[PDB]
RNA sequence: GAUCGCUAUAAGAUGCACGAGAGCGAAAGCAUUUUCAACUGUGUCCAUUAAUCAAGAACGAAAGUUAGGGGAUCGAAGACGAUCAGAUACCGUCGUAGUCCUAACUAUAAACGAUGUCAACCAAGGAUUGGAUGAAAACCUUGUUCAGAACUUAAAGAGAAAUCUUGAGUUUAUGGACUUCAGGGGGAGUAUGGUCACAAGGCUGAAACUUAAAGGAAUUGACGGAAGGGCACACCAGGAGUGGAGCCUGCGGCUUAAUUUGACUC
């Protein structure tokens, strides 16, 4: 039970120090729009996991 | 004004056009 | 199950009420839901087992920052407005100008309505007002 | 108080109204206002008493 | 419970809790009512989406058990004469109740501005 | 001396304007000397505008905004990154 | 049976959005609808009736006093809960006076445009409120002109400079008319005297003594638990560690006849 997801871009840096990311993930089983904080080293090519897409973290 | 007009002779367009005291020689604006 | 005494009534039927039949029940029903269309969606309806209101967000959507609301009472609100050729940025009525748009204002509103809406008619019949301002938005905000 | 809907009530208030806000000044004042009451004015403190 | 109904959904989230409130249409009689503080064990997290997010989804299965398969939307902050805008988790509770296959009705603004207004807790010099 | 011309308040031929309560802190200050903006947001924010339109029972349903009009004070005004501060020659800008 | 939701009832207060460098008012001030002031128009009347004003008088924010009504919200004093070394404060909750109306007092404010009142001249420009006069046929566009709150530029005038230009210009090239105030800083708006007020207090109001500065506008630098833009193993993700144990060595301390001395955050 845990949906796969597609990266699009990257937004910048967040989290007071860098080490957290803001990416604009896609998730490929039906091209909904998602977007999420991510630790670590992230191109725009590469893909992530997650095991809920149900919230999204704006982060106001 | 700065562009300085001859004020002796008015102008019979420029008198019509002043407020009636300030003319040189003041005249009713009235009729009849 | 604490709501295994509860049985589902009913009320164009827009929706049920349910009840442990006592029904001085209020009920709210957008207009758009009662007349099945969608050009009546900016108004609400009550209903006692009542009265009319304008929908908060239409209520904020017609005030302008550079206009005179004029405002009578059957509540009647309605808005001075700019031109074609209007040039300044400001258009405001004077103090009597407004009491000649209020002497029928309202006026005509309480003419027909003693006498005898969802189509049309007074809101914009009472903007023709135009005679001594031009006026665009008028609404009957609330029906008590 | 909850009181039965055939009680009788006559509509208004009491006249007479600010009797009290005159401040008797005298003692013979507060005296002369027991005409028509009971025997109770001039009051002698329970210390000032044998015991 | 019955068939398919319409309901509405009073969601008062302010910053300090979340109120997910839903009755039937002529608000007198409720169905489920589910606070932000109900599901968390902080006084600090009552205001976080998370919070507000779970309540929500536990709202839509007491509502799908009575049939109530749609929900007008009824969104107000604490507007009397404090703050108009509604909190955090406010929009995070509409879109959690509309991500469990609940039909979204009517969506409107019920923050009760003042139209006259009375004094205001702070005083002259305001929350320093 | 006189840091503004028209002294931060907007009042040039009255004496006296109803005070008004700023948004943030709750503190008396005048109707002209009070920082207004006009806001205008939708309720359903964009990450989810489209969430609704999924499953809405209505057909042609547009969603409404919201209107309130924001009154600061100076003290969270400039706190609130609303406005800075500005240089000397650079005051005079109104737009 | 709180919070929350619909419907009703009564009083208290309030007057959002429209609401503006817009209007009125001598000042204080004036914001829901259903006697007076000013401008303009004027081939109307009087003819110097005029300006400023010691004494004198009216109005005079908020708080405050007295007696009634009212007492919903907020809330000097006060009570708890936090924070802190303490906190008798900022933060949270409650609450008497007060906040409201009437009648009578008090007469002070950053009562500010810190700029007295009347009068003549005064560069350029946009725009606004209320009228009069033309074209465009009450509203909208435009021309002339009177009054009003303001604004932009100035290579000019003034100033110590900031700035002012509907003057803070027409001033050593010094004089249009009138009233008030000030003479280095403290003492001090204190004492005494007089007078007004139920009271708090207000108006008038020195000296003895003490002291080389107090103060005004701008420059540079430094500083900010002020903002904006960049940088550093400064930090994030980590590796090795030191601090813990024995020992080499340096420093302080104790000791001694001497335990030689410089260096003491980077």
């Amino acid at each position: 039970p845990v949906i796969y997801a597609q990266v699009t871009e990257i937004l910048g840096r967040t989290g007071s120090r860098g080490g957290v990311l803001q990416v604009r993930c896609d998730i490929m089983g039906e091209n909904r729009q998602i977007l999420r904080n991510v630790k670590g080293p992230i191109r725009v090519g590469d893909i992530l996991t997650l095991l809920e897409a149900e919230r999204e973290a704006r982060r106001l | 004004p700065l562009i300085e007009v001859d004020l002796l002779n008015p102008t019979a367009a420029s008198e019509a056009k002043a407020h009636k005291m300030k003319r040189l020689v003041p005249t009713p604006n009235s009729y009849f | 199950e604490p709501f295994s005494k509860k049985e589902w009534y009913n009320v164009r039927t827009v929706g049920q009420i349910v009840v442990n039949a006592q029904l001085g029940r209020v009920v709210e029903v957008n207009l758009a839901d009662l007349m099945e269309n969608e050009k009546f969606g900016a108004y609400n309806y009550k209903f006692k087992c009542h009265g009319l209101k304008l929908t908060t967000d239409k209520l904020r959507s017609i005030v302008k920052k550079w206009c005179t609301l004029i405002e009578t009472s059957i509540f009647c609100i309605g808005f001075t407005s700019r031109k074609s050729n209007q040039i300044k940025k400001t258009s405001y009525a004077k103090s009597a100008q407004i009491k000649k748009i209020r002497k029928i204002m309202n006026n005509l509103i309480t003419k027909e309505a003693a006498s005898r809406l969802r189509e049309n008619k007074l809101p914009k019949e009472i903007v023709a007002c135009s005679k001594v301002f031009s006026m665009d938005n008028v609404y009957i905000r609330k029906v008590k | 108080k909850t009181l039965k809907s055939n009680c009788r009530a006559m509509v208004g208030i009491i006249a007479g109204g600010g009797r009290t806000e005159k401040p008797i000044l005298k003692a013979g004042v507060a005296y002369r206002m027991y005409k028509a009451k009971r025997t109770t004015w001039p009051r002698v403190r329970g210390v000032a008493m044998n015991p | 419970s019955t068939k398919d109904a319409f309901g509405v959904a009073h969601i008062y989230a302010t910053f300090n809790d979340t109120f997910v409130h839903v009755t039937d249409i002529s608000g007198k009689e409720t169905i489920i009512r589910i606070t932000g503080g109900m599901r968390v064990k902080a006084d600090r997290d009552e205001s976080s989406p998370y919070a507000a997010m779970t309540a929500a989804q536990d709202v839509a299965k007491r509502c799908k058990d009575l049939g109530v398969t749609s929900l007008h939307i009824k969104m107000r902050g604490e507007g009397g004469v404090y703050s108009k805008t509604p909190g955090p988790g406010a929009q995070a509770a509409l879109r959690a109740l509309a991500r469990a296959n609940m039909k979204i009705g009517r969506i409107e603004d019920v923050t009760p501005i003042p139209t006259d207004c009375t004094k205001r807790k702070g005083g002259r010099r305001g929350r320093r | 001396t006189s840091k503004r011309r028209n002294n931060g308040r907007s009042k040039k031929g009255r004496g006296h304007t109803q005070n008004v309560r700023c948004s943030h802190c709750g503190r008396c200050v005048p109707k002209d000397k009070a920082i207004k903006r006009y806001q205008i947001k939708n309720i359903v924010e964009a990450a989810a505008v489209r969430d609704i339109s999924d499953n809405s029972a209505l057909t042609k349903y547009k969603l409404p905004k919201t209107y309130m009009k924001l009154e600061y004070c100076v003290s969270c005004g400039i706190h609130g990154r609303v406005v800075r501060v500005r240089s000397r020659t650079d005051r005079r800008n109104r737009l």
